[PDB]
């Protein structure tokens, strides 16, 4: 009680959270978007041997 | 079996909205992925910033009847002090 940690957490994109209406904001959510897809895919235990 | 998501089927870009000024990219979920493949939690939607050509003129009056709060809501016979 004094001080807890996370057990279960459901997700959520984070170029979901970018503010609207901001300078670029539209491109640089996509952009985010293929940078997370980029993170994700490009190394991980596929990858290895 | 490292099944990967098939998860990019994109849109075409609908018609601005004046009002709201956003835009609509739009896409869809197709595969998840059941094994201990990829993982992909990729949210559907897109958002855009455009430049309004509507002018705009629908918009919500503050209800015609009586003293409009400071929010939107109004008084309905009593809701005075």
């Amino acid at each position: 009680n004094d001080a807890p940690v996370l057990i279960s957490q459901k997700l959520s994109p984070i170029y979901n959270l970018v503010p609207v209406k901001m300078k670029n904001a539209h491109l640089k959510k996509q952009n985010l978007e293929r940078a997370i897809e980029d993170y994700i895919n490009e190394f991980s235990v596929r990858k290895c041997h | 079996s490292h099944i990967d998501c098939r998860m990019s089927p994109w849109s075409e870009w609908s018609q601005c909205d004046p009002c709201l000024r956003q835009m609509f990219r739009s896409r869809s979920i197709e595969v998840f992925g059941q094994f201990n493949g990829k993982r992909c939690t990729d949210a559907v939607g897109d958002r855009r910033q455009c430049v309004p050509t509507e002018p705009c003129e629908d918009a919500e009056d503050d209800c015609g009847n009586d003293f409009q709060c400071s929010t939107g809501r109004c008084i309905k016979m009593r809701l005075r002090c």
